[PDB]
């Protein structure tokens, strides 16, 4: 299967025609996506197989073929990018600067950008190109917009 | 069977389109990886 480092859409054929259920990163040969689009089961690409390794339900995040390999973290200042891949529509970098959700256990920077629920595992990046976290589990608020939390795994 | 179709490389785009606010929010996260609003 297709090895390189990128951003894929994750695709089914269970439901009507072929749908985009998310997205994810590939990097130094290892899958990462949000726990929530694959519910943990294994992948195809192309006639190889990508079985899972590592994943959390209460972090939202699985990776495939190996540990999780992105540990970049956003600076708490500067702005960042979604590389937004929704379904059906060509990957776009959008910039925006993070707000923040601050939990009793921390806080942890948010991005207030709506797009699709298939669109969930797309990266937020920094000005280096690397990968901060993963956008697609967050929530909606008084308004009815959607915010989405950067969530990053960690490298062991 | 789920299965992947690569969509691109990850670089920072110059010029990028620039939009979203940043909003504080004091959230809970449950056990089962769900967010929610604490008001
Ligand atoms: O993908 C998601 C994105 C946002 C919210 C929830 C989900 C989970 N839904 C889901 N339906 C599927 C059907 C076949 C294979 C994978 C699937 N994942
Ligand atoms: O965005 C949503 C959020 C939640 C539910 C439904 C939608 C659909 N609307 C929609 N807004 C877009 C903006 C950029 C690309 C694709 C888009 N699709």
């Amino acid at each position: 299967g297709e090895t390189t480092d990128g951003v894929y859409r994750v695709m089914t054929r269970r439901l009507l025609g072929s749908t985009q259920v998310g997205v994810g990163v590939m990097q130094e040969g290892v899958f990462h996506t949000m726990w929530h689009v694959t519910k943990g089961a294994a992948l195809r690409s192309g006639e190889g197989r990508l079985d899972p390794y590592w994943g959390d339900v209460k972090q939202d995040l699985v990776s495939y073929c190996g540990p999780w390999k992105l540990d970049a973290a956003w600076d708490g200042l500067s702005e960042v990018q979604l590389l937004a891949v929704p379904p059906g529509e060509r990957a776009k970098n959008i910039q925006t600067l993070p707000g923040i959700f601050k939990t009793k256990d921390g806080d942890i920077g948010a991005v207030a950008l709506d797009y699709p629920a298939g669109t969930s595992g797309s990266p937020i990046l920094d000005k280096c190109g690397r990968v901060i976290g993963l956008y697609g589990n967050g929530v909606v608020i008084k308004n009815g917009s959607y915010v989405s939390a950067i969530t990053q795994g960690k490298r062991e | 069977d789920m299965y992947i179709e690569r969509a691109g490389d990850i670089t920072w785009e110059k010029d990028a389109e620039v939009t979203g606010n940043s909003p504080r929010l004091d959230v809970a996260l449950d056990e089962s990886g769900d967010f929610s609003l604490v008001e």
